[PDB]
């Protein structure tokens, strides 16, 4: 944690232009195409046999929406990510059994998606501020692992 | 391993890059320096200000090597032999830093090629860059 | 790439391991779970307490497969093909965890081979373990 | 900087038996041998071509001495590693230009050397406490990088 006033305002202004359901669908789908081992949690989701089936899967789109809504609200608590995501951290470790390395993989796919979505307004310094936040959230979610 | 379809996708995206290869190489670098500041430790001899000629020069050289690699995708080890020698015995960059550059490379392409950066092309490009990192660091020990 | 001296060092160290293979595979797993707790997420169906027979039994299976790779050191992708397919398409372990077990395996070797774990052999074993790791993650995408 | 009572004890009792100059010389020497690209900071140390030349190089042994000694002083300040190592952190970034990933490599090599030297008293639980500590000190040394 610890962005400058400039960094926080950049993260917030960009985030104000995002469609959380659409981006959540795109990010989680590309997570599943580009790093296919992350599909291991999702056999009950149906057909994931090709890129188009994955991106088109409605179960994949709703996971994406749930996950990005939680991310989205965490953006309001930039000062206390660890306290905000404590209960979710505990849940992913004790119940879901999710390797925290997968949070790092979603953070990098997320940053690629933002760049593809916003083109030239996703400048190097805006990217830098977003890299710190996705690592901060990955670190806050892995915090209660044991 | 790169399948036949990955090679078709990389040659397709890279041909679209065409003539901007150089400029995207410089932007990728600047993104790396700003997002992952520990990578600056390998460039203490450089003027790292926005648009310095040294940063532009190095961006073009990185670009050209990638182009050579797409051209010879079927024979990368032979085609990058000189470069992989240089990194293993002279530059000696820790291998973790190749993933940071590849990431920033990926982000540069996403931002500049909205039509071509579909989910399958993204997957083929990340594999391809992983493969190039693997050939550049193979002689390390 | 493994050199002739690398292959001789690995076959001599592993010859000394001998019949303790299985026991050392189990200690390596225990070291891993306690040092790097995120690796327990692939094993929720296992008793991971100290002394567990499931850990022991997995120990031996990991141990046996190393032995077979050491015996086929010039033809690994073929000997481990069945294994590569099971980790990529079924278990799907993030490739990151292969470095963590490799470290722990090395620590285990060090603790039981005070004489044979020289600087040279340590180097050869690390290279041998990264090569098995590469082969095991070869078919992931 | 957070250890359980069991972890702190395991760390402190074992370190009581370590001859710093000896462990330092070996750990740093094996660093240069096993990950030869770390030799890029030490062109002035002379002959580093074969394992034997690295392991009996006097400048290699003197550097290991220096480093482990500073490492050992930090073991007294386990509740505040960032404030203890802030000055050396700055030095490593601003004047030496050392990639902090080198700190993780030395941490794993040091653990191998303790196991080699102490054999079966370096049990799994003791290793786990040492793994926490070396991760802490590497994070402390990278703190002031910019
Ligand atoms: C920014 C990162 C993430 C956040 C903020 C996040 C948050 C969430 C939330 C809010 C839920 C639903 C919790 C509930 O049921 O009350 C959830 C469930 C879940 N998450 Fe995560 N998550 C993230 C990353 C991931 C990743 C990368 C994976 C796997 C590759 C994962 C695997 C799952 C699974 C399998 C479930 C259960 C869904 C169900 O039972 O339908 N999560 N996550
Ligand atoms: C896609 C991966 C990479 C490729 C294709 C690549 C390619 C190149 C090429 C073509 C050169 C110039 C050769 C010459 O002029 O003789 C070079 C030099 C160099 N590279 Fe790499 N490189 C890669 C990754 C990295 C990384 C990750 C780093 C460090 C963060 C790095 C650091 C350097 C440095 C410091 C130089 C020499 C700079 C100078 O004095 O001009 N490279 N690389
Ligand atoms: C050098 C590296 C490794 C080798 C040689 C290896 C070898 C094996 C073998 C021989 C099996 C048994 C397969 C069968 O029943 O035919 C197996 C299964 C398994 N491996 Fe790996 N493995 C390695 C690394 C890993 C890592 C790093 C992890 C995760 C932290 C892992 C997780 C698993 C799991 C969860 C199973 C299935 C266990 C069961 O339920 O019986 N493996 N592996
Ligand atoms: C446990 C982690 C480390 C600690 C506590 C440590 C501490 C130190 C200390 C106390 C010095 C003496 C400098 C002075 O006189 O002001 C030093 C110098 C130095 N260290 Fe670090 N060090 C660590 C790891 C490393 C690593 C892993 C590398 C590179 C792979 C490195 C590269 C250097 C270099 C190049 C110098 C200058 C030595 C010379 O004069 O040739 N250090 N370090």
């Amino acid at each position: 944690m610890h962005l400058t006033p400039e960094e926080k305002s950049a993260v917030t202004a960009l985030w104000g232009k995002v469609n959380v359901d659409e981006v959540g669908g795109e990010a989680y789908g590309r997570l599943l195409v580009v790093y296919p081992w992350t599909q291991r949690f999702f056999e009950s989701f149906g057909d994931l046999s090709t890129p188009d089936a994955v991106m088109g899967n409605p179960k994949v789109k709703a996971q994406g929406k749930k996950v990005l809504g939680a991310f989205s609200d965490g953006l309001a608590h930039l000062d206390n990510l660890k306290g905000t995501f404590a209960t979710l951290s505990e849940l992913h470790c004790d119940k879901l059994h999710v390797d925290p390395e997968n949070f790092r993989l979603l953070g990098n796919v997320l940053v690629c998606v933002l760049a593809h979505h916003f083109g030239k307004e996703f400048t190097p310094p805006v990217q830098a501020a977003y890299q710190k936040v996705v690592a901060g959230v990955a670190n806050a979610l892995a915090h209660k692992y044991h | 391993m790169l399948s036949p379809a990955d090679k078709t996708n990389v040659k397709a995206a890279w041909g679209k890059v065409g003539a901007h290869a150089g400029e995207y190489g410089a932007e990728a670098l600047e993104r790396m320096f700003l997002s992952f500041p520990t990578t600056k430790t390998y460039f203490p001899h450089f003027d790292l200000s926005h648009g310095s000629a040294q940063v532009k020069g190095h961006g073009k050289k990185v670009a050209d090597a990638l182009t050579n690699a797409v051209a010879h995708v079927d024979d990368m080890p032979n085609a990058l032999s000189a470069l992989s020698d240089l990194h293993a015995h002279k530059l000696r960059v820790d291998p973790v830093n190749f993933k940071l550059l590849s990431h920033c490379l990926l982000v540069t392409l996403a931002a500049h090629l909205p039509a071509e950066f579909t989910p399958a092309v993204h997957a083929s490009l990340d594999k391809f860059l992983a493969s190039v990192s693997t050939v550049l660091t193979s002689k390390y020990r």
